[PDB]
RNA sequence: UAAUACGUAGGGUCCGAGCGUUGUCCGGAAUUACUGGGCGUAAAGAGCUCGUAGGUGGUUUGUCGCGUUGUUCGUGAAAACUCA
RNA sequence: CGCAGAUAUCAGGAGGAACACCGGUGGCGAAGGCGGGUCUCUGGGCAGUAACUGACGCUGAGGAGCGAAAGCGUGGGGAGCGAACAGGAUUAGAUACCCUGGUAGUCCACGCCGUAAACGGUGGGUACUAGGUGUGGGUUUCCUUCCUUGGGAUCCGUGCCGUAGCUAACGCAUUAAGUACCCCGCCUGGGGAGUACGGCCGCAAGGCUAAAACUCAAAGGAAUUGACGGGGGCCCGCACAAGCGGCGGAGC
């Protein structure tokens, strides 16, 4: 759920947090875990490429089974649902029959002890992964993937995920969190259930300390830089930059998708605002 | 007024299987008509709307075609 | 809530002198068959009995009518009831028709009329006005 | 513009060595309804429930009588009211 | 809104809100109110056996829970409808009635707010008191076909009319305003004003508790007859219609 802060101090008045009382562990399973690194928003060059990006709190690095076809027609028990902060969405740990333990993402309304199996037989039970051939139009999955093995890559989206709406073909048409229809091929494999931390959104981050420790630094405004850093730098005063906002690289609002794309003709339409 | 046809013991039980004896209940548009003409019991036809209306989500009669 | 027994059965007798009834059933109690003396002896109620029911004794009150269909009581309104209790001294004993009616009074020796207890001095709590 | 209601006259009424005005208070005021109110619309039943305290009790079998009246002497100042 | 191919019309797809007929002066719910179905958990009310407890009853200041719609927060949803807002129109004037559209809201989840002509304008519970006409619910019992709103009786809820009574009257009339009982809210002429100050609640809009001054000598209720009605039924007139000829032009 919710817990809303008391304010004791002023800085802390509107911090509002989720409780994460689920969880059980409190140091991650060491045989899976990378080096990683604040990479400063700076390319092979060193230049930096994207700003408001760098500097934060440190974090460690986990491998995780976005490719979860390797292992078919074998169960593994959700052994602890422990959370790792460079995701938004927790990450359970799952002991296998075999005795393999793999991270995975954590489904909404899963809870340790439940039995989870991964092939074209599984049931359709949440937490289940299983290529579209096998799966009834309508339900709610997450975690999709975009070809037959190439790894989940659409709907990690913690507190969302995408709606099939119909097999013809090869292809299955999927509602999806952006309002978008997509067209795609029916052997890439994916996960019945919506995502957990469906609440993770009502976070307050309240105080700049915290926001600095998800990471991002500072936005500097528009119209306050200076005329030669900025189109709208400039003006004795407030002054709107007499002209149409624009990106700090002189291309304002409007299109920007490069159609034509490999995608473009699997792409069904467009998504859609103020409707 | 006549009478209730169902509601002796030795009529016909209630029930959605028999497709004819809702037929006979049902005008041909596929709607329910009255108790006024049909002079049978309130809850006699209750029981009648129940069992017509689950024939009708079990595909037996016509949704007004 | 049958809160008031004394309050129930007499506007059980008075609503049966106005419907016109000739027989009047109450559940029995002592209270009750001491009051039905004191009426009878003073020639309101033509006579009582108590019998036995299903599951308690009751009791059946016959009236009587003026000659010309006259009603035998005319008014009946309690003096002395739960919460609001009324007692009188020997000296003050309540008046009722300027002596025409009975107010049952209950005093030492028990339940007697006005002027038993006028006469014997002795007074207590007044029951009912009946005219 | 033609007053039994203004003022003047007469005449009359009440009262009277006092007669009016004013002001305080009771009454009719049952117009704060104990005696002795009402709640549909005239002013009023709260929006409806459970339920603490308080208020109240469906029967008879049993004593103490503290609620009660029962009487006897025993207090209730004078002064004021009522009788002679 | 259409000649960029509208409407219509046919195939397919999407998606949200709501379920006609059954469906009524009917069910239930204490009250708001609640009905397309299926399943899941579950509340309340009633009939016969009357087995058992045995004065445990009633109602309730404060308190606390429930409580239509509108409104507010958060995040989803958002077909239709639709405050506000634009235009078209009538009008002397229209910041409306009407038309085109159309954002809040309307729906979901959790919190809120607690007011309605929240009406049966009637607090709850018990006892008694002539009938007539129906519904639904459950029981029995007999003409007995034992089919059968055939007949009898019973108790619960539910519509209308009616005696006596009551009532200001209209009206209520056993599901009372009747005749009583027990408890609780409330009112004392109309404005001022359910508002100002205050206390409490609410994040708010505001809600709850609840004043005085000064002014008026009436305001209100049911009912009687008029009058009138861009309210209804039945009637008549160069009233209308069909015809001629006319004045409003000029002089007189
Ligand atoms: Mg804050
Ligand atoms: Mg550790
Ligand atoms: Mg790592
Ligand atoms: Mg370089
Ligand atoms: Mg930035
Ligand atoms: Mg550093
Ligand atoms: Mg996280
Ligand atoms: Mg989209
Ligand atoms: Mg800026
Ligand atoms: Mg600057
Ligand atoms: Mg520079
Ligand atoms: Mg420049
Ligand atoms: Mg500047
Ligand atoms: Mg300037
Ligand atoms: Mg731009
Ligand atoms: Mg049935
Ligand atoms: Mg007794
Ligand atoms: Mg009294
Ligand atoms: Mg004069
Ligand atoms: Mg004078
Ligand atoms: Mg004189
Ligand atoms: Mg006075
Ligand atoms: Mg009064
Ligand atoms: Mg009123
Ligand atoms: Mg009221
Ligand atoms: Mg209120
Ligand atoms: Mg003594
Ligand atoms: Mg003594
Ligand atoms: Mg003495
Ligand atoms: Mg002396
Ligand atoms: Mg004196
Ligand atoms: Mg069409
Ligand atoms: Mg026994
Ligand atoms: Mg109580
Ligand atoms: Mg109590
Ligand atoms: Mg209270
Ligand atoms: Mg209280
Ligand atoms: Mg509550
Ligand atoms: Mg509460
Ligand atoms: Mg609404
Ligand atoms: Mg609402
Ligand atoms: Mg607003
Ligand atoms: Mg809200
Ligand atoms: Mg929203
Ligand atoms: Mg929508
Ligand atoms: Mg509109
Ligand atoms: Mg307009
Ligand atoms: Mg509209
Ligand atoms: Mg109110
Ligand atoms: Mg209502
Ligand atoms: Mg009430
Ligand atoms: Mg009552
Ligand atoms: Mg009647
Ligand atoms: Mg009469
Ligand atoms: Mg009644
Ligand atoms: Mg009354
Ligand atoms: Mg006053
Ligand atoms: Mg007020
Ligand atoms: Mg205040
Ligand atoms: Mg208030
Ligand atoms: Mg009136
Ligand atoms: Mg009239
Ligand atoms: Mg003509
Ligand atoms: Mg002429
Ligand atoms: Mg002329
Ligand atoms: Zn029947």
């Amino acid at each position: 759920g919710i817990r809303k802060y008391k304010p004791t101090t002023p800085g802390r008045r509107g911090a509002s947090v989720s409780d994460f009382a689920e969880i059980t562990r409190s140091t991650p399973e060491k045989s899976l875990v990378r080096p990683l690194h604040g990479k400063g928003g700076r390319n092979a060059h060193g230049r930096i490429t994207t700003r408001h990006k760098g500097g934060g709190h440190k974090r460690a690095y986990r491998v995780i089974d976005f490719r979860r076809h390797d292992k078919d027609g074998v169960n593994a028990k959700v052994a602890h649902i422990e959370y790792d902060p460079n995701r938004t969405a927790n990450i359970a740990l799952l002991h296998y029959l075999d005795g393999e333990k793999r991270y995975i993402i954590a489904p909404q309304g899963l809870k340790q002890g439940d039995v989870i199996e991964s092939g074209a037989n599984a049931d359709i039970k949440p937490g289940n992964n299983l290529p579209l051939r096998n799966i009834p139009a309508g339900t709610v999955i997450h975690a999709v993937e975009l070809r037959p093995g190439g790894g989940a890559k659409l709907a990690r989206s913690a507190g969302v995920s995408i709606q099939l709406l119909g097999k013809e073909g090869t292809y299955a048409a999927l509602r999806m969190p952006s309002g978008e229809i997509r067209r795609v091929d029916v052997r890439c494999r994916a996960t019945v259930g919506e995502v957990g931390n469906a609440e993770q959104s009502n976070i307050n981050w309240g105080k700049a300390g915290r926001m600095r420790w998800k990471g991002k630094r500072p936005t500097v405004r528009g119209v306050v830089m200076n005329p030669v850093d900025h189109p709208h730098g400039g003006g004795e005063g407030k002054t709107s930059g007499g002209r149409h906002p624009v990106s700090p690289w002189g291309k304002p609002e409007g299109r920007t998708r490069k159609p034509n794309k490999p995608s473009d003709k699997l792409i069904v339409r467009r998504r859609r605002t103020g409707k | 007024t006549r009478k209730c046809v169902f509601c002796s013991k030795k009529g016909q039980t209630i029930d959605y299987k028999d497709t004819a004896l809702l037929r006979t209940y049902i005008s041909e548009r596929g709607k329910i008509r009255a108790r006024r003409v049909t002079g049978n019991c309130v809850q006699h036809q209750r029981d009648i709307a129940v069992a017509v209306k689950n024939a009708r989500e079990v595909a037996l009669l016509p949704f007004g075609s | 809530t049958m809160t008031d027994p004394i309050a129930d059965f007499l506007t059980r007798l008075r609503n049966a002198n106005s419907a016109y009834h000739d027989e009047v059933t109450l559940p029995h109690s002592k209270l009750k068959a001491n009051i039905a003396e004191i009426l009878k002896r003073e020639g309101y109620i033509s006579d009582y009995r108590t019998e036995d029911a299903r599951v308690g004794k009751s009791l059946v009150v016959q009236l009587k009518y003026g000659p010309s269909r006259e009603r035998s009581i005319a008014g009946l309104r309690r003096v002395s009831k739960p919460g609001l209790r009324v007692y009188a001294k020997s000296t003050n004993l309540p008046r009722v028709l300027g002596g025409l009616g009975v107010a049952i009074i209950s005093t030492s020796s028990g339940l007697l009329t006005d002027r038993q207890a006028a006469r014997q001095g002795v007074g207590g709590e007044v029951l009912a006005y009946v005219w």
